[PDB]
């Protein structure tokens, strides 16, 4: 009936002291957290942060809110969320987060006959995780989300997932455009700060980059120019201007490609792998130009030395380049 | 709904005052216009007055020859002409603004005659 | 100053004939033209305020069509007493009036 | 039950508008900071983000009570009712006090009456910088906070612990993309403005720039292209068009490299220390080009002076180049 | 004592009607404003706006807040500012401003024994001042800020600075990164709107440009490119492809310089000064290319004519170019 | 003292129910509107939206608020605006708007002795206007702004203008801050919109805009004209000097490509074909045809050089004629509009 | 650990003469020094706390000057009772005290 | 405001001596307590710091494990305890309180400890 539920809610809210958490003098009150991730919008390297949207759900047993008249599960309008007690929970490493309000503020309050309260939000968080880009692009990230309690010490509150295997859902359906999920882990800890010991949970999942895309875009032009620089050797040493044309154009094109790739890639002001590779190729074409210049200098005295140096260069350069590439790709991958 | 004075005959060069009394509403809400009509010719606009601020607008060709002043207590408008010649002998009407800026309600009209 | 041109000057049509009167505005006037009817020796009355809107107490035979610079008043079955002067006046700016049209039975 | 009475009795007859001891002795507020993570410093706007825990403690005589708890941990809700010192950051562009799920403000009341009040903040402070030493610069960014609408007679700030140990930075959290955190310094002062004399707490964070990137970024291409301009002298004087192309290529590469370097350099009225090295590296190529032009001019009338100019340029250019490099690298570091 | 101040404030705020300002019936109230500028963050030409941060203080005599028992100058909490009357004052040409809320809403309320209320804010205002870039870069801006009472006509409220020479402070310490302060003025006007006559205060400071840094970055490349035309003139008449290629290179370089500078300059429709300078240099190099085209075309008739035209151009161009630069610098300065 | 006014105000607000509008069972409530534009903000083509800054004024007669007192005109504080009835007026096509809250809510409430409430706000309105960019950059388009009542049919609330409509929307002289466009005039109109719920009165205001051409004169047109003239000049040089003419033809096409890239950068994506795109396509086609002619001459010089010289002279005397003719036709066509 | 150095060791000044005592700190100390005056066989008192702040009940002749690592106590008019030991101790870290200066009348 | 200390002590080597300072005019729980020893005709030397709030004590590394400081908040007193005394340990002992930027303003009269 209507009037029974009305008077039950009225007698529950009457004489309710909000600022006193349940079981004030007794044992800590357990709080179970449950997360349903809808999507991960974007994962940036410039700002070192990722955006996620999730459904956050907290369940806690509360002896004050308890009724035995009606067997139904009462669900209240979200306006009641202010009058009841709610555990304060702050994400430690979020930079800007807001609860979605479209038609109303998206939060649900669901009571129970035995006193268990279920409280749900819909949260969008721009969390921050440090990205180690030494091995960029081929790297693995370990971005996390850290949950804690800010008001109550470990003596008053306890945090635990409601089934470790089924705590976090929807991860398989997540589809990052440039990355791909590999695995996720759930952790429960206690952190010591200067005012006490505070409980915490951690939801941490790996991210692996896709190698297939970056190769064609970045590495192919440099390798093509480096290989095409070698055609300089097959030309006869008589045609000086013709060979110098290639020996110059290769270096100029390498510099231009370096500048373009610097403009395109996400700016990060410390050493990364692709810079090492481009510098290696640049040094190779520079050394080709240098050896031909030396040949042209010592050519007038003895031609046999020139033919010998040309043969040595032909038989040595590709071997050194292949060795360098093999060492590189074996050390990184 | 609207009341005006009767016909008026005046000698040339002498000012004359005409009255327009509203009934059934307060003019402080709406404007008051004045229109003149010569025999068998088109209508012509003399000027309008806003009783709220007392501001008045006149047709430049009739500017300086007519003055419009209102009294809210008597709820009346007054059109005082200047020295008028034998030319401007015509009928006069006072009108109120309507719904979409149309002069809907008009007085019965008064005939101003000039003769020596 | 805005000037209005009313056409035709005068017209003579018999009872039961469709009649159309046109009003042309030099400058822009947007849906503020009104159409007034005046019988001889009587004060003018309001027939159409705005465009295609009929003042209360006017028969349904009168209709109006509007635009940016062209306006049209249309009569269907025309009674005996409907002959009288018609004026199209705009109030987008300081109001002005057309020359007027006199309608007489044939 | 009992706690409700204990809690209502305090706020009964309590007026938040008046700070403790209005006609009595001055109020002494103790302050402590815990820098969770040091945000990314920017050079274009001269601002740095910081994420902090901010703890304040003052002795409020009216809130003393007697009960079984001897320490009350209250919800954030009661923070608004008691007095709360207004502490604003003197040079904060736009801060934001996080309220993730409930306002991140912890309040604790001791039995003697010593309140404790901690918040979580994100502050975007501004520090003026001097780039005359760029990229060898080392500068300190300040963070100054003080009271508002309270003269020195009314509110006084102190550090909760020994000042050297007050501002504590978490080791893992401190993330800087380009710079490198070095140390912390604290200070207390008195600032006089139009309204009166305010006490101001100052904290300098020292910063030093990482250099490993700009070595392989700009300096190495400049040095390599200068050495290429040097090799331009060794080329046989007969292949005049090849020598002209060799001279023009260095200039084109210098132009491209200089534009790429300008794209990243921060816009300042000062002449940065890197631009002088860039000017020298850019002038040596034009000097070599002028030498080649004078040789092409002299070759017709006299070959002796042409050969002498070639020899002297070869023996002269790298010496001055190395001397300048030594001076430049010795001056700054 | 404490209870005295408590009861005094409680009896003041009781029976106090916030809707009506002091002296509702009779004479107008007197309001004095005292700005204190902290910093001008950024001055953008793209949007034509200048961000600025200020301490904004208003003092006025309110009779209903008159107390005589306590000799102290009461300094109530900031919350009380929601109950006292406060004059509504809006900036006229702002786009986006917000009072800082780092720890509390930074407003200061200071009473007085005779009722001289003092009310203070810390505001960050992004105002928009129309900028003329006809004389760019050598230009003077006149950026202002305007203050008006939105709800009370001059029959109700009055505005006057609290001593003009000391009305606005802190301008000297401001160190803009690009511009330079010259002078500031404070004006009192009455603006007539449709509804009534409203008071207005105006604070306007000039801004001068730092031509030093801006000349060096852009004005030299054009001279360097134009010198190439003279260098081409000093070439022997026999060689054709080389000088034609030099002329085409100068034309392409002028076009690329125009494009790049436009990509770096603030985009505005109307033609600027540096555009006129670049157009002049482009026309000069284009005329040089056309001159050598004519030389190559009429070379088969007689080489004496070719050498004569070469000598004429060599003795012609370096004087006309310098005369043009003379007129330019004497017209824009 | 102030106690008289406080008693008057408390007797006034007593029993005043804000959920109801004035004159419910009686005649319709009539609201009079006025707009004073302080500044006309930047018009963005990429979003096709224009910002405007207005002083929105409304006035309506209300019977319950009349009083008898000495003041005869009450200028009340802003916070009282929420208690009395206030007609809702949402701009029909506003993408996102913001009412300033600088130091106190920008609202003014003025109550006369008769009961004629005046209520004004300050607004920054960001409204969308569809555009026809076919005539770009010679375009001239009008951006509208339509506001009407909400949750109230025409039977219950009717909007009118305070003064003669031509002088209702008033724009400040120095207020116009338009970097690129130019303001010509303003026009007003009243209308009725019929929907599933009912009929709603709607006030429409058009602001006419025109675009300055000076920027695009030196931006893209002059580069393409100079490039056409340059590429045509190459036909006068001797056909023996091959490398110079080849470098010429290559540089012309490369500059044309960069110019086309910039021109495509100029405007947001549209299905239409812009006039500037038409001009640039013809310019590029001309320089490319000239390069093709040079190539075929260099290939043909070996078989029959006399015909090659005739072809060269004919191209010299033929190309500028067609170029100038097309330029005249295009400029006349788009300037006459 | 932070160590203080005080100069001069022992100096003798006559009545009415300006006296200067210098305190140098090895590490950085941000204006947290304090000066203590100790009479023979008594308990050390406080003269200057921080930098250039006079404790209540202290004559105005004593002045203090501070910097990052250099501090100075300056006495103008000097009396018979003003002669006593002086220590400069810093509290920026765990507190430590300088060697001390002995001042005797001549 | 006032600090009281115990009387002079005489102790033979190899024994422990205890010194206590009592504070009147303020609760100890507010501010810290400082203990500083001073040898005859030498500079002051710090011994230890105690905080009544948490009971945390910090010692000069040369005295770590040789002295122990305890606080009794009920009797409002501080207590220093020494162990393993030598003839060199003889010196005067001062108990102080910090305030106003760590000035250590109020000191006790001073206790004398002699080892023989
Ligand atoms: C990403 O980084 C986090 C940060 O450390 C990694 O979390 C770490 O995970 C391991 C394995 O789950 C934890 O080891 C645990 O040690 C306790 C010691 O009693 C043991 O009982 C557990 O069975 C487990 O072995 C480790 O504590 C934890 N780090 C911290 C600081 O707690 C995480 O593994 C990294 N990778 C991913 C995919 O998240
Ligand atoms: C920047 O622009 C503002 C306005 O755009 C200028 O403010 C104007 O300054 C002049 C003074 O040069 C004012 O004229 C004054 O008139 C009063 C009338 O009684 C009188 O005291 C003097 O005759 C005085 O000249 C003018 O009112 C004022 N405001 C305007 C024109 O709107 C300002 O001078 C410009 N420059 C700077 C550096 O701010
Ligand atoms: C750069 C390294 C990698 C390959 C090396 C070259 C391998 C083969 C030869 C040919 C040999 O004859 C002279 C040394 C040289 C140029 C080496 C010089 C140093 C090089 C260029
Ligand atoms: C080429 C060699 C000579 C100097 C070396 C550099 C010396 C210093 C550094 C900074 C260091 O950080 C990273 C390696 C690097 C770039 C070295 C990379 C390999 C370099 C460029
Ligand atoms: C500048 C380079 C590019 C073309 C070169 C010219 C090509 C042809 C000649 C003609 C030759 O006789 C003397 C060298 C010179 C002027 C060269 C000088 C150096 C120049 C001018
Ligand atoms: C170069 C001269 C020749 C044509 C002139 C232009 C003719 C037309 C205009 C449009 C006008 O608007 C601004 C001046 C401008 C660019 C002139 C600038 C100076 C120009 C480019
Ligand atoms: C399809 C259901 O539509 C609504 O529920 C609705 N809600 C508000 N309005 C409508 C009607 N509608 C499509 C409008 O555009 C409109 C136009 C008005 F002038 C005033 C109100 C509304
Ligand atoms: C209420 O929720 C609980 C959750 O376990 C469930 O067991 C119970 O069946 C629900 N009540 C009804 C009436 O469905
Ligand atoms: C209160 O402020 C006035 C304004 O200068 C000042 O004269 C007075 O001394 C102040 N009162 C006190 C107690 O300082």
């Amino acid at each position: 009936n209507m009037s029974l539920v009305k008077e039950t809610v009225d007698r529950l809210l009457k004489g309710y002291d909000i600022r006193l958490r349940p079981d004030f003098g007794g044992p800590p009150v357990a709080v179970g957290m449950n997360i349903d991730i809808a999507s991960i919008d974007m994962v940036s390297e410039v700002n070192m942060d990722y955006t996620l949207t999730m459904y956050f759900q907290q369940a806690w047993r509360d002896k004050r809110l308890s009724y035995n008249v009606i067997p139904l599960n009462l669900t209240l309008d979200n306006r009641v969320a202010d009058q009841l007690w709610v555990p304060d929970t702050y994400f430690l490493n979020d930079k800007k987060s807001f609860v979605h309000g479209v038609t109303v503020k998206n939060r649900m309050i669901r009571l129970h006959p035995d006193g268990t309260v279920l409280y749900g939000l819909r949260i969008t968080t721009t969390a921050a995780c440090m990205m180690d880009l030494r091995r960029y692009p081929l790297d693995e990230q370990n971005c996390t989300l850290e949950i804690e309690s800010y008001g109550y010490t470990t003596d008053d509150i306890e945090f635990y997932w409601r089934g470790d295997d089924n705590a976090v859902t929807g991860v398989t359906k997540i589809e990052l455009p440039q990355f791909s999920i590999v695995d996720y882990k759930l952790i429960t800890k206690k952190v010591v700060f200067s005012t006490g010991s505070y409980p915490r949970l951690s939801l941490s999942f790996k991210l692996k980059r896709n190698i297939g895309y970056f190769i064609l875009q970045t590495y192919m032009p440099s390798i093509l120019i480096t290989i095409l620089s070698w055609v300089s050797f097959w030309i006869n040493y008589d045609a000086s201007a013709a060979r110098v044309a290639l020996g110059i154009t290769t270096v100029l094109t390498m510099t231009t490609i370096n500048t373009h790739l610097r403009e395109t890639l996400p700016k990060i002001p410390y050493v990364k792998a692709i810079d090492m590779y481009l510098m290696g190729c640049f040094v190779f074409v520079f050394m080709a130009l240098l050896e031909y210049a030396l040949v042209n200098y010592i050519f007038f005295s003895q031609p046999a030395r020139a033919a010998a140096i040309d043969r040595w260069s032909r038989i040595f350069f590709p071997v050194v380049f292949s060795f360098f590439n093999i060492v590189y790709w074996l050390y990184y991958v | 709904q609207l009341q005006q004075s009767g016909a008026e005959l005046v000698k040339p060069g002498a000012s004359v005052k005409l009255s327009c009394t509203a009934s059934g509403f307060n003019i402080k809400d709406t404007y008051m216009y004045w229109v003149k009509q010569r025999p068998e010719q088109g209508l012509e606009w003399i000027g309008r007055i806003d009783p709220a601020n007392g501001d008045t607008k006149y047709d430049p060709k009739f500017q300086g020859k007519a003055t419009i002043t209102t009294d809210t207590f008597s709820n009346t408008a007054y059109l005082q002409l200047s020295s008028l010649t034998s030319e401007d002998t015509a009928v006069y009407y006072c009108a109120r603004k309507g719904l979409r800026w149309a002069m809907d309600y008009w007085g019965q009209g008064t005939s101003v005659t000039v003769s020596t | 100053n805005i000037v209005m041109t009313q056409s035709p000057k005068s017209m003579s049509m018999s009872v039961g004939e469709r009649v159309t009167l046109s009003c042309k505005a030099s400058e822009y006037v947007g849906t503020y033209v009104s159409w007034y009817q005046q019988k001889p020796e009587q004060s003018p009355k309001l027939l159409i305020y705005g465009a295609s809107n009929r003042y209360t107490g006017v028969p349904d035979r009168f209709t109006g069509s509007g635009s940016a610079t062209d306006f049209t008043l249309t009569i269907g079955s025309v009674q005996a007493e409907d002959l009288a002067d018609y004026h199209c006046g705009q109030s987008y700016s300081y109001p002005t009036f057309g020359a007027g049209t006199k309608l007489e039975l044939k | 039950t009992v706690f409700t009475r204990i809690l209502d009795r305090l706020l009964d007859g309590y007026d938040n508008r008046l700070r403790p001891g209005l006609g009595e002795r001055v109020t002494e507020v103790k302050t402590d900071i815990f820098v969770t993570s040091f945000g990314p410093v920017s050079d274009h706007d001269m601002e740095y983000t910081i994420d902090v825990f901010f703890r304040q403690s003052w002795k409020d005589e009216r809130l003393k009570f007697k009960g079984p708890m001897t320490v009350l941990r209250l919800n954030n809700l009661m923070a608004s009712k008691i007095w709360t010192p207004d502490t604003f950051f003197h040079n904060g562009k736009k801060s934001v006090a996080h309220n993730m799920t409930m306002p991140n403000k912890l309040l604790r009341i001791t039995e003697d009456g010593t309140l404790l009040y901690t918040m979580r903040l994100t502050v975007r402070a501004e520090c003026p910088m001097h780039l005359e030493d760029f990229p060898m610069d080392a500068h300190a960014c300040p963070l100054k906070f003080g009271s508002y609408a309270y003269t020195r007679a009314e509110v006084v700030y102190e550090w909760t612990r020994e000042p050297a140990r007050s501002v504590v930075v978490a080791e893992d959290g401190s993330r800087l993309n380009q710079y490198d955190l070095l140390g912390q310094t604290v200070d207390s002062g008195i600032v006089q403005s139009s309204t009166g004399e305010y006490v101001v707490m100052t904290t300098h964070f020292h910063l030093k720039r990482k250099i490993g990137y700009f070595v392989i970024q700009t300096y190495l291409p400049c040095i390599m292209t200068v050495i290429l301009s040097q090799v331009s002298f060794w080329l046989n004087r007969e292949s005049v068009p090849a020598r002209t192309v060799f001279g023009v290529t260095t200039v084109l590469t210098m132009t491209t490299l200089s534009i790429s370097a300008r794209n990243s350099l921060p816009k300042v009225a000062y002449a940065t220390a890197m631009d002088w090295f860039i000017a020298v590296c850019y002038a040596f190529v034009f000097s070599a080009l002028i030498e080649f032009a004078t040789v092409n001019y002299f070759t017709k009338s006299q070959p002796a002076r042409a050969a002498k100019i070639d020899r002297l340029s070869r023996i002269a250019f790298p010496l001055l180049f190395g001397i300048f490099n030594l001076v430049y690298w010795a001056t700054y570091l």
